[PDB]
């Protein structure tokens, strides 16, 4: 019956789901649990480099708040 | 070192040119030009010209070189000669490599060289701009201005493209 | 009496012309064809589960040949050679001689199953129901030689399949 | 550097699969430039594609150009360019450049 | 970490391609009142694995006396480019976040026609070269409309970044304002991937053949992901990204199935007829809609932001 | 090691018999029964036997019909082009031994004069089911192969 | 109805004697339908029917796992069906041999054999006639 | 002009092409010549009958009928009325068998592959009618000079009625796929136009005549059985 085609579709769907889920979780792991910073323009890159210096550990994704003032 | 990425690409750029300039069978002359185009895009990309780099891939490689190969397969060669079989091709190919290698070897040693003219061998990064922080791409703004400043450029370019269609149809009618 | 399959004039009113324009630009009749294959997707397929399920056959089915016996175990064949004479493919070869008890019996009965056209004419011609086409159709072989049947092979087919052959004859002999 | 690694990985795996595809064991021990008769019509299709492709190159900056303050000039030139593409097609069309008979 | 990310994209792509071969055969089967593979593994689940193994241990014949340099370079380029087309896809996050991602995909696919050209040369057969030159003409011709349609859609999006298409469609799918473009885009992807009713090539062996087949089916799935992103944008919640991946994956699957659905339903175009479809139908309309979509944001005051 | 070779042999045998791609030489009436084997009732594709394959991608040739003298060189050319391993299934009396036309001046008396044959399917024509029986018999023949075992005892 | 559909799917697992029996038939026969047992032959083949299935699928056989010393767990053959059940399974008749048994004959095979091609039991053809011409045998004594 | 030797029933086509246009078509046949006509001279009239199943091996019983009618004419006998009704009944079942083969393989050749599968399940059901009357699915050798070989088994007409009751719906589904499909029409409309006068002089018959407007059908003008 037609529902005997579903197992093949489910396997393909899991294969297509993995790349998107893998990238999202890898980004969180490597960026302190946040989204990867997007820097399409030099202004956004300047801020990210300033973040690296301000962090004190050379990681733009380590953030300093009023505790540093 | 990654600081010489542009220089490394320019070395492959020249080697690709000795490839097709020594003029093997047209099929392999095309591949050398294709490899040179891709490397040439890499050189342009590293100076911050992303749009210009991609246009090389889309128009030069995806457009013009496709037609070159397409035409080659029809009106020119369908079957290549074994690459480097001819002595003239090999002798020309070897000479180009020999000239390039010494230029690279000397420039990499003294960080300078005087092949006819004087060049600095310190690396292309030394001449880069130091203070950028705009919220846009300068290259994109320059190209977009084709429709705001380049009214004359658009008219003459668009007219030449139309004439190209007319002319080529005239040529091929027989 | 005849009919025309394609003698028609499309209407040229605006409503009709606009109907055809929409069909051209919105692909309506193509979308309709998609509907029909979609309906088949949700129909139960016709496939049977061979070899666990078999396509249906009738008692007249013409399959593998066999040589039959009387209930006593005596051979039915009396070497009349009517089957050999009628065979359209000349696939049958027969030799005969008096048996040690005086019986008229064959010493050779060969069927080249690669000459045979499985037409059933031999079993029609036989006056004693000796040669039949049985119900077996699953006897493909790995070599050509295995399909050159001699009398021993054909008698063994008769002994192997008689249970089914006799029942099939019982169902169809009043049609013959 | 990430893009280079992605490119190098993609074409390296492709090369590995193709060379492996050829060098698997076989278990055997015994011995193993003119004018193509192709229509001019196909040359004109490739050339026609090339010239339209060059026109597309000029239209690609249009999303950025729509952010200009000089929209009257920008819109006029965008439509001028596309109309000339239309005229090019019409010239090919009316001159039987798109026929195959 | 990033090497892990690359492999977590490449390997699923190949397995998804392998099991698309199963889904296509079974979907076509039930549309044809049969079943398709259901013996090799339960419900045919091992059929792709058996097929792949069978193909790679088959005798790898070569044309012989050929430009064998390009007999091997044709499938390497095909598969390398096919896998490269996935690196900028936002699902919802891309492996590589490219500012000009949409243009990068245009550039990379335009190179894919080389593997057709090189394979025809490498066959040493003049009639195979003619078939390759017919396929190239079909491919570059439909490249024209794909580029112009894409540019028209980006005039409502405002950038070449693929992840901006997600932002553009937060309130509504782009298929609504641009269903005429989406109709021609979808048919163009069929003719671009040489799919039925544009499969005129069907009107290499062993592992090399398997690699050409996998490259082609990678592109088929890729073009349907691009279609879903371009016209059926999924809403992205930053705190639950896998919700995006599930919904966007379903849309991609349904579009890919529709490729199989269409194959089951129609006869095949003649060559001149699918060339007239492009040059005399799609291209005239595509040019008119490009003018319309250049004017439309300006006259409605709906020009999108650059950033 | 004999346990590893035996398992490797089983794996490649399973893949080759689970993925038989036929090239059908539909020469005459026996081709119609081959069509009915691809048709919904028997669905050869459900066994992994695709409907139609090009000669350069085919694993089994099915000679379905009479092979005349005029045709014989063409058939042998296609057989020589098949990548290996390759198998031949001879279907029906004509292909098996000439059948009804065995005594004709223009007919090859069995295709096994032109190509080696792995399976002979009897009938004029064999029923679609009978041909399917033969294909499944070819699969069992492939399951018996011991190519790697024989290789490692060389 | 989707719950009734799923309940029926579950009833096939129990109809086959649990998960193991359900999986065995799934992998041996690629079919998990539950029918009515019509009978079993002396070789272990089991015959089922379900008249609610469409003509062709309303009768089937689950082959024995061993027949005449051959392991047939995975290697099943259509020729393993003995003649008396062959008629029923192919719909040449309506009545199974459990209801209408075949007539007994002394000479009928008590043990059915399946296709023996490719094995040492295969048929090999030969001429069944005796030598036709007798040659002269010269005398054993010498006398030239 | 480019010359091409296409093809390895089996057909060899030698075509002269000019770009996309067929300048000449030269079919080379005889790849299935099997000296049937010579073999028949060594057979009795009954022995020759099965050769006619194997000519148009999609219209088996119609071929048998033509041969039987010829022999009955030479014999100066006639088949009994029930045999004549059976022969017309199975002659029209055979026409369905042929026409399904013709239309669906015609469609399959140009890429419309699905209708082949739908309608070949219908062919399989008519193969059962063949087998039930004659024991063979195709080469029945059932229609013979003097009538038919056997009478219909009890219950067959009931099943033919059941098959026929639903068949026009199957034709409708085939029409939904092809009749109005623009791709199908583009492939078929104005292709291979033959004039009425050319059709007659070239020796055409059947639909090759009626497609061009000629009002001719031997079942009407020269009826048999
Ligand atoms: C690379 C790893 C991929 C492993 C593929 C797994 C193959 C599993 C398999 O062979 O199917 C079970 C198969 C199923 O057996 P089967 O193919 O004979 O199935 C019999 C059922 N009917 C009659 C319906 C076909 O097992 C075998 O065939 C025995 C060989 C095992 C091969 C794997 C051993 C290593
Ligand atoms: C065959 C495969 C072809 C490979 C072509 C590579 C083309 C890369 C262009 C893609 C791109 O636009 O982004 C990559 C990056 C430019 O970055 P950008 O697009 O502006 O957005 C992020 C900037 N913050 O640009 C880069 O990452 C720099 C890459 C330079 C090396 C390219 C070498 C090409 C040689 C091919 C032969
Ligand atoms: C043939 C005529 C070709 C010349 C017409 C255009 C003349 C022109 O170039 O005008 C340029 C004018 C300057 O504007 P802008 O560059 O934005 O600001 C100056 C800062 N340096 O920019 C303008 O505002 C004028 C451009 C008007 C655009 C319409 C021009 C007519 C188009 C004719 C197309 C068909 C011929
Ligand atoms: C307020 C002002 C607004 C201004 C804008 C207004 C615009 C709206 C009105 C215009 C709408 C145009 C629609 C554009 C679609 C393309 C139209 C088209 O070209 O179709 C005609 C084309 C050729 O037509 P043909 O009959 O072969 O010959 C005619 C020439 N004498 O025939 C074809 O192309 C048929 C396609 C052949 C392939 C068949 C396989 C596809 C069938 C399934 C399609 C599924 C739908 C696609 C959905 C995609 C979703 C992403
Ligand atoms: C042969 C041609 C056939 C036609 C082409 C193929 C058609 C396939 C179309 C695929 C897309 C169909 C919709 C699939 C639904 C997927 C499940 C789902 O979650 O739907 C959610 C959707 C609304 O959710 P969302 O996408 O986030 O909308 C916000 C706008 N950004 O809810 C709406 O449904
Ligand atoms: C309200 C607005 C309504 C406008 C109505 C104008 C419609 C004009 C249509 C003209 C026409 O009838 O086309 C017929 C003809 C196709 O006929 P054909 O057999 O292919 O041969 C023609 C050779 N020139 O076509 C032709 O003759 C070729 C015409 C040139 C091709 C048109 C290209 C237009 C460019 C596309 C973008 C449109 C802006
Ligand atoms: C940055 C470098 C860029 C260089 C660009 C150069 C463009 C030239 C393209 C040449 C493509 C390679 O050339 C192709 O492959 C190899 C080359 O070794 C050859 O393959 C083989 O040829 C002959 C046998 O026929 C052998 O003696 C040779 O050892 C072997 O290479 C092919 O016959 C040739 O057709
Ligand atoms: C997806 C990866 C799976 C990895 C599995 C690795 C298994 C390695 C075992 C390979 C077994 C190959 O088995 C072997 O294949 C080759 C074709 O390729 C066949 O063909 C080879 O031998 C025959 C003669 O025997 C030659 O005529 C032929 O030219 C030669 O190529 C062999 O007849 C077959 O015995
Ligand atoms: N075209 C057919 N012969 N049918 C078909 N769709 N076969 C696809 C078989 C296949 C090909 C490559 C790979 I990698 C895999 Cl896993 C499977
Ligand atoms: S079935 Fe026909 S061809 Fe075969 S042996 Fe009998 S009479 Fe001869
Ligand atoms: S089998 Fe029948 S027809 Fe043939 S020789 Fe024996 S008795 Fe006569
Ligand atoms: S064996 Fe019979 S069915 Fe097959 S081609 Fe020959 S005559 Fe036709």
């Amino acid at each position: 019956m037609w529902f005997e085609v579903l197992p093949g579709i489910a396997v393909m769907g899991v294969c297509l789901f993995i790349p998107g889920m893998a990238t999202a979780r890898i980004h969180r792991f490597s960026n302190g649990g946040k989204e990867k910073r997007v820097a399409h323009y030099p202004y956004q890159w300047y801020l990210m480099e300033r973040d690296r210096r301000v962090s004190g550990v050379n990681r733009s994704y380590v953030s300093k708040g009023l505790e540093n003032i | 070192m990654m600081l010489y990425i542009v220089f490394i690409l320019s070395v492959i750029f020249v080697m690709g040119f000795v490839g097709f300039s020594s003029k093997p069978s047209p099929i392999y002359g095309g591949l050398g030009l294709i490899v040179s185009g891709g490397v040439g895009c890499g050189i342009v990309l590293n100076f911050g010209g992303s749009f210009l780099g991609l246009m090389v891939f889309l128009i030069y490689l995806g457009g013009m070189m496709v037609v070159f190969g397409y035409t080659t397969a029809m009106a020119t060669e369908q079957y290549p000669e074994i690459w480097l079989s001819n002595k003239a091709v090999l002798g020309a190919f070897v000479t180009g490599l020999l000239m390039e290698f010494f230029m690279v070897y000397y420039v990499l040693k003294d960080k300078e060289v005087e092949v006819v003219f004087e060049f600095n061998g310190l690396g292309d990064w030394v001449i880069y701009d130091t203070g950028d922080s705009g919220f846009f791409s300068e290259e994109a703004m320059g190209i977009a201005a084709l429709y705001s400043y380049g009214t004359w450029l658009v008219i003459v370019t668009g007219w030449s493209l139309l004439i190209g269609v007319v002319v080529i149809m005239e040529i091929t009618r027989g | 009496t005849y009919k025309y399959v394609n003698l028609r004039e499309p209407s040229m009113d605006m409503k009709s012309v606009t109907d055809r324009a929409a069909q051209t630009l919105l692909w309506t009749e193509l979308i309709r064809g998609l509907g029909m294959t979609l309906s088949y997707l949700f129909r139960e397929p016709a496939t049977i589960n061979y070899p666990f399920e078999k396509g249906p056959l009738s008692p007249r089915f013409r399959g593998e040949h066999a040589l039959r016996r009387y209930p006593s175990g005596e051979e039915r064949c009396i070497a009349c050679k009517l089957c050999e004479a009628v065979c359209p493919a000349q696939a049958i070869t027969i030799e005969a001689e008096p048996r040690a008890d005086g019986s008229r019996r064959t010493t050779r009965y060969d069927i080249d199953m690669t000459k045979c056209i499985y037409c059933g004419f031999c079993q029609e011609a036989c006056p004693v129901d000796a040669i039949v086409e049985g119900p077996n159709f699953e006897f493909s072989t790995e070599t050509h030689e295995e399909l050159l049947y001699n009398k021993e092979k054909l008698l063994n087919n008769g002994d192997k399949w008689e249970a089914e052959i006799a029942a099939n004859i019982q169902a169809d002999y009043l049609y013959r | 550097m990430n893009l280079m690694l992605a490119l190098l990985t993609n074409f390296t795996l492709a090369t590995l699969l193709v060379i492996i595809a050829f060098w698997l064991p076989q278990l055997n021990v015994y011995s193993e430039s003119a004018r193509l008769p192709f229509s001019m019509k196909f040359f004109l299709v490739a050339i026609t594609f090339l010239l339209f492709d060059l026109e597309i190159a000029l239209l690609l900056p249009l999303p950025w150009a729509s952010q200009t303050a000089n929209l009257n000039t920008m819109l006029t030139m965008a439509l001028f360019l596309i109309i000339l593409l239309a005229v090019s097609l019409a010239y090919e069309w009316t001159q039987k450049g798109l026929e195959w008979t | 970490m990033f090497m892990i990310n690359i492999l977590m994209l490449i390997i699923p792509i190949l397995l998804a391609v392998a099991f698309l071969t199963l889904v296509e055969r079974k979907v076509l089967g039930y549309m044809q009142l049969r079943k398709g593979p259901n013996v090799v593994g339960p419900y045919g689940l091992l059929q792709p694995i058996a097929d792949a193994i069978k193909l790679f241990i088959k005798e790898p014949l070569r044309p012989a006396t050929s430009s064998a340099s390009m007999f091997i370079l044709a499938p390497i380029m095909a598969l390398g480019l096919a896998l490269t087309m996935w690196i900028p896809l936002p699902m919802p996050y891309p492996l590589i976040n490219m500012n000009l991602g949409v243009l990068f995909m245009l550039a990379m696919s335009s190179l894919a026609v080389y593997s057709i050209l090189w394979s025809g040369w490498a066959s040493n057969s003049k009639y195979a070269l003619i078939g390759a030159l017919r396929a190239v003409a079909q491919t570059i011709s439909y490249e024209v409309t794909l580029a112009i349609i894409l540019l028209s859609v980006l005039l409502m999006s405002g950038s070449f970044t693929l992840s901006t298409l997600i932002t553009t469609q937060e309130q509504m799918w782009l298929i609504l304002p641009a269903w005429p473009l989406a109709m021609m885009w979808f048919i163009s992807t069929l003719a671009e991937t040489n799919r039925a009713p544009f499969d005129l090539t069907e009107g290499y062996a062993a592992g090399p053949f398997a690699l050409f087949f996998m490259a082609e089916y990678a592109n088929i799935i890729m073009m349907n992901i691009f279609t879903a992103i371009l016209f059926l944008g999924t809403s992205h919640n930053p705190h639950m990204p896998e919700l995006y991946t599930i919904n966007f994956t379903i849309k991609s699957l349904l579009l890919t199935m529709s490729f199989l659905w269409i194959r089951a339903s129609y006869p095949r175009f003649r060559y001149d007829q699918l060339m007239h479809l492009l040059w005399k139908n799609f291209l005239p309309l595509t040019l008119a809609l490009c003018m319309w979509h250049v004017s439309l944001p300006i006259l409605t005051s709906g020009i999108p932001p650059q950033t | 090691g004999e346990y590893v070779v035996a398992k490797l042999d089983d794996l490649i045998n399973w893949a080759r018999r689970s993925s038989l791609w036929p090239m059908t030489f539909g020469l005459a009436c026996c081709a119609v029964e081959m069509m009915h084997m691809a048709a919904p009732r028997y669905d050869m594709d459900r066994f992994g036997v695709v409907f139609r394959a090009s000669p350069r991608q085919s694993d089994v040739m099915i000679v379905a019909g009479t092979l005349t003298n005029k045709m014989a060189p063409a058939l042998r050319k296609v057989y020589d082009q098949m990548p290996e391993p390759r198998y031949v299934v001879s279907m029906g009396s004509c292909a098996n031994g000439g059948g009804y036309y065995h005594y004709s001046y223009s007919v090859v008396r069995g295709c096994d004069r032109i190509v080696p044959v792995d399976i002979y399917v009897p009938g004029c024509p064999p029923t679609a089911e009978a041909l399917l029986y033969g294909i499944l018999q070819l699969q069992k023949k492939i399951k018996r192969e011991k190519r790697l075992r024989i290789w490692y005892r060389r | 109805e989707l719950l009734q559909v799923l309940k029926r799917g579950l009833q096939q697992v129990s109809g086959h004697g649990g998960l193991r029996g359900y999986l065995r038939v799934l992998f041996r026969a690629n079919d998990v339908r539950v029918g009515t047992l019509v009978g079993e032959d002396k070789y272990g083949n089991k015959y089922y029917e379900d008249n609610k299935q469409f003509f062709g699928r309303h009768r089937w056989v689950i082959y024995t796992t061993e027949m005449n010393g051959k392991n047939t767990f995975w290697d099943v053959d259509g020729s393993m069906v003995p003649p008396e059940w062959h008629r029923w399974l192919h719909c040449m008749t309506d009545d199974p041999p459990t209801v209408k048994p075949p007539t007994a004959r002394k000479f009928i095979w008590t043990n059915h054999k399946f296709n023996l091609s490719g094995t040492p039991q295969q048929y090999v053809p030969y001429s069944t006639t005796r030598k036709k011409i007798q040659e002269w045998v010269p005398p054993s004594t010498p006398y030239k | 002009n480019l010359t091409l030797n296409f093809g390895p029933g089996v057909l060899r086509l030698v075509m002269e092409l000019s770009g996309e246009m067929v300048r000449k078509c030269d079919p080379h046949i005889g790849l299935l010549h099997r000296g049937t006509e010579k073999l028949i001279e060594y057979k009795t009239y009954l022995q020759a009958l099965p050769y006619f199943d194997r000519l148009d091996y999609v219209s088996m019983m119609c071929n048998e009928q033509a041969y039987s009618l010829a022999v009955e004419k030479l014999l100066n006998i006639r088949p009994p009325p029930r045999a004549q009704w059976i022969r017309v009944l199975f002659g029209e079942i055979t026409r369905l068998l042929n026409h399904i083969m013709a239309v669906t393989t015609h469609a399959l050749d140009i890429g419309a592959m699905t209708p082949f599968f739908w309608m070949f399940e219908e062919r399989e059901k008519m193969f059962e009618f063949y087998e039930r009357v004659s024991g063979a699915r195709m080469h029945a050798a059932y229609v013979r000079p003097g009538g038919v070989h056997q009478d219909l088994p009890l219950g067959l007409m009931d099943d033919i009625y059941e098959f026929s009751k639903n068949f026009s719906l199957r034709i409708d589904e085939l029409e939904e796929m092809l009749t109005n499909n623009r791709i199908w029409r583009n492939r078929t409309v104005d292709i291979g136009i033959v004039t009425a006068e050319d059709a007659l002089n070239y020796g055409f018959s059947g639909v090759m005549l009626r497609g061009s407007g000629i009002q001719w059908d031997l079942r009407k003008t020269q009826p048999y059985d």
